[PDB]
């Protein structure tokens, strides 16, 4: 959806880093938990990392919590997702989503779908080759 | 900017619309019974519905809360068999949190709710 | 023309719409876990549901079922933290009902879910 | 389209009797479990009795077990309540209401709403007084 457009992807080299950047509009950004979830090539979606509207509280998956730092700016209505240490299973399109509320924020663990979400985002490819 | 912690036995404002035929609906007090893990990492919580529509427990799945120490409406009912996993989006404001010997009853009542007690 | 009764461990398609969020929805096999004295005489019915988006256990929540054992399209998993009271109205069909072992694991569930164990 | 619409009420003596009934169309009444909820002035609705969606298991409030009996035929599409020993207690508006579902039908302990049923009937007056 145009509410949410991501930018910063492209290809990179492992052990390299990457800042990828989620731009909202057309919903109240500063009170709605917000998310990164990826779907690499020919999987299904995994959630992986939340922060909550006031970002005060941030949540990861196992598998780059570490390497992946989420933090948001609600002046500029954007979400970032700083990557470092990117490893080959990080080769995905990133989506950020939203969802309302003031105790939104958690960590998932169980396959995520684009419905359980307010707004879901366009999607950028993030690529990671030797 | 922090999150306000979910804990249970807390009393929530929630939005329980819509629902069907003798479900609790609407927004209305309720009482998060999940386990602590569960309600902080979790994108659900487990809840039971807080009704002002009765006013004496009856039934031994309902538990009575008072009106002033818990700072509601009126003299409320916890009706332990109407239970729901809620999105924590549902979630609006936190309003008070129940004592341990109302929490011991809400315990007890779970039991005989979900037909947990060892009877032999 | 009487109603079969509804006992604590069956299973039954319910319908769960709506929903939002991360809530379990759409027409889905459920299954019975308020007693049965509620189960026989009250408008309500407290169902865990059953998903087939994993097939193992992810938490001690979590219980597998088979699908062969219980009659499902794929192997599935109980959700204990999904748990949800609904009218009698939503229950659409009955498929089967769980093992003397499978409900003991669903009651353990049941007792991490809930925080009801000692301590 | 859909209609419930009752009819027997009347003025009777304490101790008389009354069969109310409650007829349906625009929808598929053996789908649908049956109730009898009634009303009395300034009170809130009182559950009465219950049908499932075939005939076979009925429930009864604790205040007109054994004195009233509920059935249903579904070929007329057609519910009934049976009163007999009516004391003054059970004057009342009296509406058949409809939920749907196989396994629908049951003991109501809470108090019932409007909402809380898929169609109601218009209702029919019961009135029990010697004067
Ligand atoms: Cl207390
Ligand atoms: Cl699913
Ligand atoms: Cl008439
Ligand atoms: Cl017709």
């Amino acid at each position: 959806q145009v509410q949410l457009q991501e930018s910063g992807g492209g290809l990179v080299q492992p052990g390299g880093s990457l800042r990828l950047s989620c731009a909202a509009s057309g919903f109240t950004f500063s009170s709605y938990a917000m998310s990164w979830v990826r779907q690499a090539p020919g999987k299904g979606l995994e959630w992986v990392s939340d922060i909550n509207s006031g970002g005060g509280s941030t949540y990861y998956a196992d598998s780059v919590k570490g390497r992946f730092t989420i933090s948001r700016d609600n002046a500029k209505n954007t979400l970032y997702l700083q990557m470092n240490s990117l490893k080959p299973e990080d080769t995905a399109v990133y989506y950020c989503a939203a969802k309302e509320g003031p105790y939104s924020g958690s960590y998932y663990y169980m396959p995520v779908f684009r419905d359980e979400y307010d707004y879901w985002g366009q999607g950028t490819q993030v690529t990671v080759s030797s | 900017h922090s999150q306000d912690p979910i804990r249970r036995g807390d009393v929530y404002l929630a939005d329980l619309s819509p629902v069907q035929g003798s479900e609790q609906g609407g927004v209305r007090p309720v009482v998060i019974i999940q386990n602590d893990t569960g309600n902080k990492y979790s994108p659900t919580v487990i809840v039971a519905a807080i009704t002002g529509r009765i006013n004496k427990a009856k039934i031994p799945t309902h538990v009575e809360i008072e009106k002033k120490k818990y700072k509601l409406d009126k003299d409320s009912v916890i009706l332990l068999e109407q239970i729901r996993t809620l999105d924590k989006k549902r979630l609006k404001e936190k309003l008070t949190y129940l004592s341990d010997d109302k929490m011991k009853e809400v315990d007890n009542a779970l039991m005989i709710s979900l037909g947990l007690n060892a009877v032999a």
